[PDB]
């Protein structure tokens, strides 16, 4: 009966992948970034 | 968004050389020509940085090579001597003569039809 488990939202342990379950993650999917603009 | 008619087709242009499988290339595609600038896609995240630096690395020199280049190209033509040069050139280059032939459009080549070449030839003029 095996669980993914799950994160505890402490963006800590979510950065490395770790739940609570049978498995564990690369790490969190990485969506691109965003940097500030410079004014005119 | 006064030649954004244009750009209509060079947007389409651009966009069927990235829908293009001209990939896995190392070498730039570049034989003779302009400026190289270059970023990254990865949906647009710094094109701005590296745009600013672009620009003012460029203003830095300032265009001087081409500034320079045409202001000596000018002052060069406008020596005795060298004026002679130039326009015998274009002289031999661009003929003119008693209601004659100028530069020409020939379409000796097949051609899709008659009519065509009827449109080019008038384009042409």
């Amino acid at each position: 009966a095996e669980i993914g488990g799950d994160h505890g939202y402490n963006a800590t342990n979510i950065a490395a992948g770790q739940t609570s379950g049978a498995v564990t993650q690369i790490g969190p999917a990485v969506m691109g970034m965003v940097r500030r603009a410079i004014p005119n | 968004s006064l030649f954004a008619p244009w750009a209509k087709m060079d947007e389409r242009n651009f966009k069927d050389q990235e829908k293009e499988d001209l990939v896995s290339i190392t070498a730039p595609k570049l034989d003779d020509g302009a400026r190289e600038f270059e970023v990254s896609s990865n949906e647009a995240a710094s094109p701005y940085n590296a745009a600013f630096q672009t620009i003012f690395g460029s203003y830095e020199p300032g265009m001087k090579t081409t500034r320079e280049l045409i202001d000596t190209y000018r002052n060069l033509m406008n020596n005795y001597e060298v004026d002679n040069a130039v326009s015998e050139i274009v002289s031999d280059a661009i003929v003119y003569e008693d209601d004659t032939e100028v530069v020409a459009l020939n379409l000796d080549k097949s051609k899709f039809s008659p009519k065509i070449k009827n449109m080019m030839l008038d384009e042409f003029s």
